[PDB]
């Protein structure tokens, strides 16, 4: 599953998270088997303006 | 006196239930010893455990 956030909120992308993703965006299951890799993309995903 | 012996069997029952419940009073290192107190102050995965 792909997608892009502020770095801030990365912290929700977890089992058990609370706040606007994990609520309204991206919800995982409670008892989730996986993993979740994230990386600062400043460089390609930030635009003039 | 002779009936000490019938009143012990009753007081033994009567203490060991005694003993029984007030143990629902206790925390085992827990936060507190009430589930909703319990529930309503934490995070799910903290409260599970």
């Amino acid at each position: 599953d792909s997608f892009v956030i502020r770095g801030d909120e990365v912290r929700q992308i977890a089992p058990g998270q609370t706040g606007n993703i994990a609520d309204y965006n991206y919800k995982l299951p409670d008892d989730f088997t996986g993993c979740v890799i994230a990386w600062n993309s400043n460089n390609l995903d930030s635009k003039v303006g | 006196s002779a009936l000490g012996k019938l009143q012990d069997v009753v007081n033994q029952n009567a203490q060991a239930l005694n003993t029984l419940v007030k143990q629902l009073s206790s925390n085992f290192g827990a936060i507190s010893s009430v589930l909703n107190d319990i529930l309503s102050r934490l995070d799910k995965v903290e409260a599970e455990v």
